[PDB]
């Protein structure tokens, strides 16, 4: 019982805080605006079955920017494999990882 | 050199406590025909420096019944509270600038409550019930329009930054465009401070001493220069709302002195209102907040939130 | 008076804003240089410290898609110092 | 960072008040002194029996009033956006229902106290 | 299917109502005690609040009971005298003229006229130091603090013409059986003059503080309203009957010296 | 995911097993349903500050309203027990297992 | 309606003051000149950066230098 | 008379005009003798790490003119 | 140890959490609810919210005074529990804590967790945005857009808040 | 010696604060309590003196016992000067207080208030004046000016 009266009246009362992608106020972007754009154009109208295997990349590329799982375990493997050559003493940091460096602007 | 910035904050606003308990005794004994305190230092002046001392060489007493970690919790946080309800404060530059600096003073008014509440509590006793619930029964009806008052009155100003509220107020005083949102937040600030007639917390006459009749001399001290403190930054906050003065971005000491002698004004008016008037039974305070000032707050909500639309004068928010 | 003070105060605010406006070109440019500049001193030091793992691959987009992702906190300020860290990551928030 | 200075020195010199207050003097305890005040008799039963509160419904509809300056707030943030019409019709709604609440919590005679 | 366990379950009731089972509400019982700035010195109210809303009041009192009247029956007429000062010790030569008027009256004899003028002129000034008392203390106790520091000097020039009458501020013993002790210094006369003179600002100006002031009346206007029937049946008298419309003064109705 | 969400869907575990295992005294669970609340709010409200996504700012907000919007029902609720019994003690409510 | 009106505002000139001025709120913003100029100054505040356009070769309305002529501007925010 | 709560206010008075003075003076020894920076905004706050950035030596307020490019 | 500063405000939420859901007496549930607002108002402060965190901790500290209220009214025994009048809430409490810290030591040994979720035990610094919000805080322009785009919020919002006085003086009549 | 001038300046410190801050409690009991508050009053006005009532005993200092003490309210009496903290002290206004007074030999009068409780200053009168009252209060102020706590703690 999805009565879509807002499609049948043509009345907006709730599509606009649905996704990310909708008017911002201000023009404000959301951090994934372009991976969840993206979902959205590659899945719209083909339905929910082919979109479970056909978006299945953009879908993983958006959920990937949002919760930054693939992202936090590259930086958990970096962050380690430094500290480990840290405490074997087979590694030392550069000066602009430590801060005599004279930074950019 | 912050720490010291903290420290030249708090500690000249606890001896402003100390000597607010002075002109407190002796604007109220000019006011009864009598004189005040004028035997202890050269006309008083050294007073509160024997009671300072005074409590905190007398016995303590935690009682039997008390639950004990209350009720040493609750001086504590009387005084906390009291002390960090000062640093948004702009004087003309606050100790810490706040983008939210009104809201941090009603957040932090209403955790205030509960020094009052479990000092009630914990001392277990009748009288003190009395007078926790009695604070129960009177923040429930300030509350109610402390933040629609604060409300429309920061809809000419254009946020929640309290020095913001020095700009706003370069021309003209807040007072003349929000003169009923002033005579009522100054009843609803006297409400909030426990002040007379609003005591009805400390009721002598009623109650022996209401929440702190089982603190004895120490922990007492702590709710006394708390209640004092929340009086003195209540009227710098009322003096910033609505008596903001002039500011000269090279000269700052003239903006100091001139907020100084407003808030001490509004002060002596404080004492001035305790020294004449009998105290409301506690549901005609909330027959007040709630049957009188509530339907007007609503109505200057209305018409501070329609006025600036009106009149093409919506202030900025930057 | 509050009517011509504010009208007074929303010009200034278009003042201000626009001053921002004109800024905000080299402000702009500077930023892409400032976090390119940290993600190749970041990727420059991925190879020495990645360097004895077995499978790795260096500078590896955890994305499918080649479009450029905005550079995250722990992308650029991972390999630094906690001053820096805090400095870039509370430092308006935390700021008076 | 200056906030949490500042907290934790405020708590500080609070607590620090305290244990100057309480180590300070001499104590001299019985089990009278530490006795509840009760103007001088023993006190009838604990002060931890029910203190039935007349003020209920009041007490209630402060929890839904007291919502109104969690959604009336956003006020002077929200005329300043570029549908201003919209936005007075809906701020004058809200503070219409607050009002129409209060007439009929009026009129029901809500606000009075019980007994 | 009765079960072990569905075997207490009785039917439920035919209208669904259940009886209240009325537990105790357990009223809170105040000790309103003595050591109090409203209870005035020796009052006990135990009372019960349904939370602040007073169920009973019990004044337990006796706490003053010094057994005056039992040490009047071991001490003569003269010795009887100054425990009347102490009775109502605001109000002291009022006692002293009633005692002083009970005893002439089983003594069949009556005072000089000018003993009565002056009992009749210190029993107003008495009325005065009562009324006093009573208005400011009764605002003291509900709040307007003022006007009792503002009366009372009033009330201790009041007390100085006692002490020049006879020697003490309070209790006197000067009204007594046959007139009163000692005549009037000179001087005295034309000082209470220049008080009473002057008292009429004074009770301007409490008046202006309390009478016309909204808070003094929304604390006193419907509190204690005493029907008629009932104000006669409690054996009230004085202002306790005036306040509800009983006409009816002493000085008027049986009038006295 | 990050590391602050564990600990917020803990304090709603937490809260939840607090609620849904009653210790004889309902004022002590509506304050677990409260706090149930309180877990949504900061949970939500980390999610949306940290994705940037500023139309739902307002989200949290509007829930914090019915959460009150329910929890005064709870006190509602909470004073015709307490006017039928002397206490709120939720094993008094056993009258409909007949 | 003034026997009514003296009546209520006998008993009650609170609740009369709250009717007049929320009364007031509601319908003067609807007769006034200045609510148009409330939405035009906050459309016309620059929160955001403006965004260029690729010239494409038929924009006759849109300048290519903010001091040109063509485009929006603020002179009646300037003189009200 | 009266005006001997005169001296009393008057100490409460200076009570309250050394922490505001004060902080005033501590925001121009901290801050390179001027006022301290107002960062409300995050935009504010880039213009402040930036001047952080070109000043040098670390410090946000030690400004930076056409003295600093040729 | 100051880069993980809204997982130690994370740590107290939890102990606040532990503190009333152990149900000691609802004097020391509200003690433990403002507790965890308290600390959750600056969890949720550090992200950019400073309004939608001020407002969580002003409506929790209303509503904890009137559950104040209510359970020095209502709920209230002779004896209230403290923590460890009852030896079952001392035993959940301890049970609740010790859980939570041997997590927390899981977490900060391994750097990865899995109870239902994967949890990174990198601080939550990582995970900010690199930029800048011009001249307004995003969640006050967000929450400023509840008149302009949030009319149908508005009018179920009140409506609810409308009904929901109207709903509670029917519940508190009695007859 | 050094130490005795020390315990001896703060000595005469905790004196003069605790003898230049008494706060007497709002108690009493008959007629000296009317002159006790016109010693309260503005002619001979006691907060002046720093004395000021605080009306619990837990944040009092002296009791003065102004009036008579029966039979009925001495446990009371009692359990009010055990609820004040040390240093407490007692003035004995009036007959009744001091000695039994008018109502000595009755049945019903405790015969002097220092069978319940130990008394610094006995004030005489029936009543006391006002002054009088105010002369045992400044008695009172010049014996705890001559206290020696911290010099016998110093010597013990
Ligand atoms: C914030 C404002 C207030 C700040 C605090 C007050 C400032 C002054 C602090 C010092 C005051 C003097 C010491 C505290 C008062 C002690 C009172 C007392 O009874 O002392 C007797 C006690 C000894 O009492 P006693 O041993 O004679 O015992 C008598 C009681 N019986 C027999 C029943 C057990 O002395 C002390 O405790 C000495 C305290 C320290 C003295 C000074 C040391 C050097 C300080 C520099
Ligand atoms: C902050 C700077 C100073 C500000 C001024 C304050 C300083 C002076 C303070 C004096 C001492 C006060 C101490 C506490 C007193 C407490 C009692 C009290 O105040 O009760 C409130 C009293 C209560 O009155 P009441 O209690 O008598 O009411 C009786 C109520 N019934 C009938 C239900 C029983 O008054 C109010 O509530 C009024 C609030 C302020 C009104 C402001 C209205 C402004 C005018 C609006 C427009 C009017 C015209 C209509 C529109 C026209 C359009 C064209
Ligand atoms: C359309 C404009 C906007 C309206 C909505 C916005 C309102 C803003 C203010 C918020 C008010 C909230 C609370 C209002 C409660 C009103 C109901 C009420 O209280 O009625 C009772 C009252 C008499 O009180 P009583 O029942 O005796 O109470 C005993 C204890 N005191 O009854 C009365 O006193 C009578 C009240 C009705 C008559 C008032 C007449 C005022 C006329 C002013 C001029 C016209 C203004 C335009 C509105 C039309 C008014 C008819
Ligand atoms: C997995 C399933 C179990 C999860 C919780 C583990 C700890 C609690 C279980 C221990 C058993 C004791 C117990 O909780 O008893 C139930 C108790 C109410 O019983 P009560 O009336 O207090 O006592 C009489 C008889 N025990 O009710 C309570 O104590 C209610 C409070 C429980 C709060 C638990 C919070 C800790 C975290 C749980 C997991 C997340
Ligand atoms: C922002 C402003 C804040 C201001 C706060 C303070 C306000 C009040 C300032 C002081 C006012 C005057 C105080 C007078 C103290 C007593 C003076 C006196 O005469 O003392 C005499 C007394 C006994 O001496 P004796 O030997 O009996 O004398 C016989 C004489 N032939 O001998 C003694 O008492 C011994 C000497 C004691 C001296 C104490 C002086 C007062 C100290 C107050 C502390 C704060 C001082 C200011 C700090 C900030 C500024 C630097
Ligand atoms: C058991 C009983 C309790 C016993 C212990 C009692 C301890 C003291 C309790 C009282 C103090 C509670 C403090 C609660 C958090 C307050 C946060 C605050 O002050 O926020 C206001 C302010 C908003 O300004 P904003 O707009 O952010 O501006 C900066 C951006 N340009 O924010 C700022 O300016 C941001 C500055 C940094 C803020 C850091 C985050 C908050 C830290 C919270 C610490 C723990 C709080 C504990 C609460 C306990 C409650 C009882
Ligand atoms: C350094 C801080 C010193 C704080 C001193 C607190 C003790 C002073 C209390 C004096 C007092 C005041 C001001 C007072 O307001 C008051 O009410 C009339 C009293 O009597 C009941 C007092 O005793
Ligand atoms: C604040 C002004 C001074 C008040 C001093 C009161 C000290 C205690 C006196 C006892 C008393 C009280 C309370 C009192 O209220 C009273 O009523 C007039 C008395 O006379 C019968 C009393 O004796
Ligand atoms: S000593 Fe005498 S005058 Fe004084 S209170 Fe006792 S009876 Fe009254």
């Amino acid at each position: 019982p999805f009565f879509d009266v807002q499609k049948k009246l043509g009345v907006d009362l709730d599509h606009w805080m649905t996704i990310q992608s909708a008017e911002q106020p201000h023009r404000i972007p959301a951090r994934c605006h372009a991976f969840e754009k993206e979902w959205i154009e590659c899945a719209h109208g083909i339905g929910s079955i082919r979109a479970e295997k056909e978006c299945k990349i953009e879908f993983e590329d958006f959920r990937e920017c949002l919760l930054r799982q693939k992202t936090m375990k590259r930086l958990n493997a970096i962050k380690r494999q430094r500290d480990k050559l840290i405490k074997e003493g087979k590694y030392t940091p550069p000066p602009h990882h430590s801060g005599q460096e004279d930074l950019r602007p | 050199m912050f720490m010291i910035n903290v420290l030249t904050l708090i500690i000249p606003i606890l001896l402003a406590v100390a000597f607010l308990t002075l002109v407190e005794r002796k604007v109220l004994g000019y006011m009864q025909f009598r004189k005040g305190p004028n035997v202890v230092g050269p006309y008083g002046l050294l007073q509160p420096i024997a009671d300072a001392i005074k409590l905190f060489i007398k016995e303590p007493l935690r009682p039997a019944t008390s639950s004990i970690s209350m009720f040493i919790l609750a001086p504590i946080l009387a005084l906390t509270l009291a002390l960090t309800m000062w640093i948004p404060l702009p004087m003309p530059y606050p100790l810490i600038n706040m983008n939210l600096g009104v809201l941090f003073m009603l957040a932090m008014s209403s955790l205030a409550v509960y020094s009052i509440l479990w000092s009630g509590w914990a001392s277990n006793s009748k009288y003190a019930l009395i007078g926790a619930l009695r604070a129960v029964a009177q923040t429930i009806s300030y509350e109610v329009t402390l933040a629609i008052i604060l409300l429309s009155v920061l809809l000419m100003n254009g946020s929640f930054t309290l020095s913001t509220l020095i700009i706003t107020q370069e021309q003209v005083w807040l007072i003349f465009p929000a003169w009923p949102l002033a005579m009522m937040w100054f009843i609803s600030t006297l409400a909030e401070t426990n002040r007379a007639p609003f005591d009805l917390t400390e009721g002598e006459s009623e109650l022996v001493s209401g929440f702190n009749v089982e603190y004895a001399a120490g922990p007492f001290a702590l709710f006394f220069m708390a209640e004092y403190a929340n009086i003195i930054m209540m009227n710098i906050f009322t003096t910033t709302l609505f008596l903001g003065a002039f500011h000269n971005p090279y000269m700052p000491e003239l903006y100091t002195i001139n907020f100084t002698i407003k808030s001490l004004l509004l002060s002596i008016t404080f004492l001035w209102i305790r020294a004449s008037y009998p105290r409301f039974r506690y549901d005609q305070l909330m027959h007040l907040l709630w049957k009188n000032f509530l339907p007007l707050t609503l109505a200057l909500c209305m018409w501070h939130v329609s006025l600036p639309i009106l009149l093409s004068s919506i202030p900025p928010q930057t | 008076s509050m009517m011509r003070w504010n009208r007074e105060r929303r010009r200034l605010q278009i003042e201000d804003f626009e001053a921002r406006i004109a800024l905000m070109p080299l402000l702009q440019a500077e930023k892409d240089r400032r976090v390119l500049q940290m993600l190749r001193e970041n990727l420059e030091e991925e190879a020495t410290i990645m360097k004895d793992v077995p499978g790795w691959k260096v500078g590896e987009s955890v994305f499918h898609t080649t479009r450029w992702v905005t550079p995250m906190m722990g992308e650029l300020y991972g390999l630094r110092t906690g001053e820096e860290i805090l400095s870039s990551t509370y430092g308006f928030i935390w700021y008076t | 960072m200056n906030l949490m200075i500042t907290l934790l020195t405020n708590f500080t010199l609070a607590t620090l008040l305290v244990t100057i207050a309480f180590w300070l003097p001499q104590l001299n305890v019985y089990s009278e002194k530490t006795s509840p005040y009760e103007c001088g008799f023993d006190p009838m039963g604990s002060a931890r029996l029910p203190f039935s509160m007349k003020f209920f419904l009041v007490a209630i509809t402060f929890l839904l009033f007291d919502l109104e300056i969690a959604l009336l707030l956003p006020l002077p943030w929200a005329s300043q956006t570029t549908n201003l019409n919209t936005m007075l019709t809906m701020a004058l709604l809200l503070i219409f229902l607050l009002a129409v609440s209060l007439a009929y919590e009026w009129t029901q005679k809500g606000l009075e106290w019980t007994e | 299917y009765p079960t072990k366990e569905t075997a207490h379950w009785k039917p439920p009731p035919w209208n669904d109502v259940d009886p209240p089972k009325d537990t105790l509400v357990s009223n809170l019982t105040l000790n309103f005690g003595p050591q109090h700035p409203a209870a005035h010195g020796v009052l006990r109210l135990v009372m019960e609040l349904s939370g602040e809303m007073v169920r009973k009041c019990d004044p337990h009192i006796g706490l003053l009971h010094r057994g005056t009247e039992k040490l009047i029956e071991y001490k003569t007429y003269l010795q009887a005298l100054p425990y009347f000062d102490r009775l109502d010790y605001v109000s002291m030569m009022c006692n002293e003229q009633a005692y002083s008027l009970a005893v002439e009256k089983l003594l069949n004899i009556q005072p000089p006229p000018r003993a009565q003028w002056i009992r009749v002129l210190f029993g107003e000034i008495t009325r005065l130091l009562n009324h006093i008392m009573a208005v400011t203390t009764h605002a003291l106790d509900i709040g307007a603090m003022t006007p009792f520091f503002w009366m009372f000097e009033e009330r201790e020039k009041m007390f100085e013409f006692y002490e020049r009458v006879s020697g003490a501020r309070m209790h006197a013993a000067y009204v007594r059986p046959g007139g009163v002790h000692q005549d009037l210094p000179l001087g005295l006369m034309d000082d209470i003059y220049e008080f009473s003179k002057n008292f009429s600002l004074r009770i301007d100006e409490l008046e202006e503080m309390l009478t016309n002031n909204r808070i003094w009346r929304n604390r006193t206007v419907d509190i204690g309203v005493v029907t008629a029937e009932d104000a006669l049946n409690y054996g009230f008298s004085g202002v306790m009957l005036r306040g509800s419309g009983i006409q009816w003064d002493l000085r008027k109705t049986q009038p006295y010296d | 995911m990050s590391l602050v969400y564990m600990n917020i869907m803990m304090a709603f575990t937490v809260s939840l097993t607090g609620l849904l295992m009653y210790r004889s005294h309902l004022m002590s669970s509506l304050l677990c349903l409260e706090g149930m609340m309180l877990s949504l709010f900061i949970l939500a409200t980390l999610m949306i500050l940290n994705s940037h996504f500023t139309l739902a700012s307002m989200m949290p907000i509007i829930l914090l309203v019915f959460a009150a919007c329910e929890a005064a029902l709870g006190l509602s609720l909470l004073v015709m027990v307490s006017n039928t019994y002397g206490t709120d003690y939720v094993q008094n409510l056993n009258l409909l297992q007949c | 309606v003034a026997a009514f009106l003296k009546n209520v505002w006998a008993k009650e000139p609170v609740l009369v003051a709250s009717f007049a001025i929320a009364g007031l709120a509601v319908i003067l913003p609807t007769l006034s000149p200045y609510t148009k100029y409330s939405l035009m100054i906050n459309r016309a505040t620059p929160y955001n950066y403006p965004v260029p356009l690729r010239d494409d070769g038929n924009m006759p309305d849109v300048p290519s230098h903010p001091q040109d002529p063509q485009g929006p501007s603020l002179e009646w925010l300037k003189r009200l | 008379m009266w005006f001997e709560v005169l001296p009393g206010i008057a100490v409460m008075g200076v009570c309250l005009f050394i922490p505001g003075m004060a902080t005033a003076r501590i925001h121009r020894f901290s801050n390179g003798g001027r006022e301290k920076r107002v960062a409300h905004y995050s935009y504010q706050w880039y213009l402040m790490e930036r001047d952080r950035r070109v000043s040098g030596v670390n410090r946000y307020y030690v400004s930076k003119g056409l003295e600093n490019i040729d | 140890m100051m880069t993980y500063i809204v997982f130690i405000l994370s740590i107290i939420f939890v102990m606040g959490f532990v503190g009333f859901s152990s149900k000691p007496s609802p004097i020391y549930g509200g003690l433990g609810l403002i507790v965890s607002g308290g600390v959750g108002c600056g969890i949720v402060l550090n992200f950019g919210g400073s309004f939608l965190g001020l407002m969580v901790f002003l409506i929790y500290l209303g509503g904890m005074m009137v559950v104040f209220g209510y359970t020095t009214a209502m709920a209230t025994e002779q004896y209230p529990e403290v923590w460890v009048s009852n030896k079952v809430v001392l035993g959940t409490f301890i049970t609740g804590l010790l859980m939570e810290f041997l997590m927390v030591y899981y977490v900060l040994k391994d750097k990865e967790v899995e109870i239902v979720f994967k949890f990174n035990g990198m601080g939550d610094w990582v995970i900010y945005d690199t930029g800048d919000s011009g001249f307004f805080s995003e969640e006050a322009m967000g929450i400023a857009a509840l008149y302009s785009y949030g009319t149908w919020l508005v009018i179920v919002t009140g409506w609810s808040l409308l009904i929901g006085v109207v709903v509670i003086m029917e519940i508190t009549r009695g007859n | 010696s050094r130490g005795e001038y020390v315990v001896a300046k703060l000595d005469d410190l905790i004196n003069w604060a605790r003898r230049s801050s008494l706060w007497p409690m709002t108690f009493g009991l008959a007629c000296c309590a009317v002159e006790m508050m016109h010693m309260a009053a503005p002619r001979y006005d006691m907060d002046r003196f720093g004395v000021v009532f605080r009306a619990s005993p837990r944040q009092s200092d002296v009791m003065i016992v102004a009036g008579t003490l029966t039979n009925k309210m001495a446990p009371a009496l009692r359990k009010v000067y055990d609820q004040m903290p040390e240093p407490r002290y007692v003035v004995s206004m009036g007959s009744c207080a001091n000695g039994g007074g008018y109502y000595h030999y009755s049945y019903s009068v405790v015969r002097g208030c220092d069978r319940i409780v130990p008394v610094d200053i006995y004030v005489p009168g029936c009543p006391p004046t006002a002054e009088a009252l105010l002369y045992g209060i400044l008695q009172l102020q010049k014996k705890i000016k001559r206290e020696k706590r911290l010099r016998i703690w110093y010597r013990r």
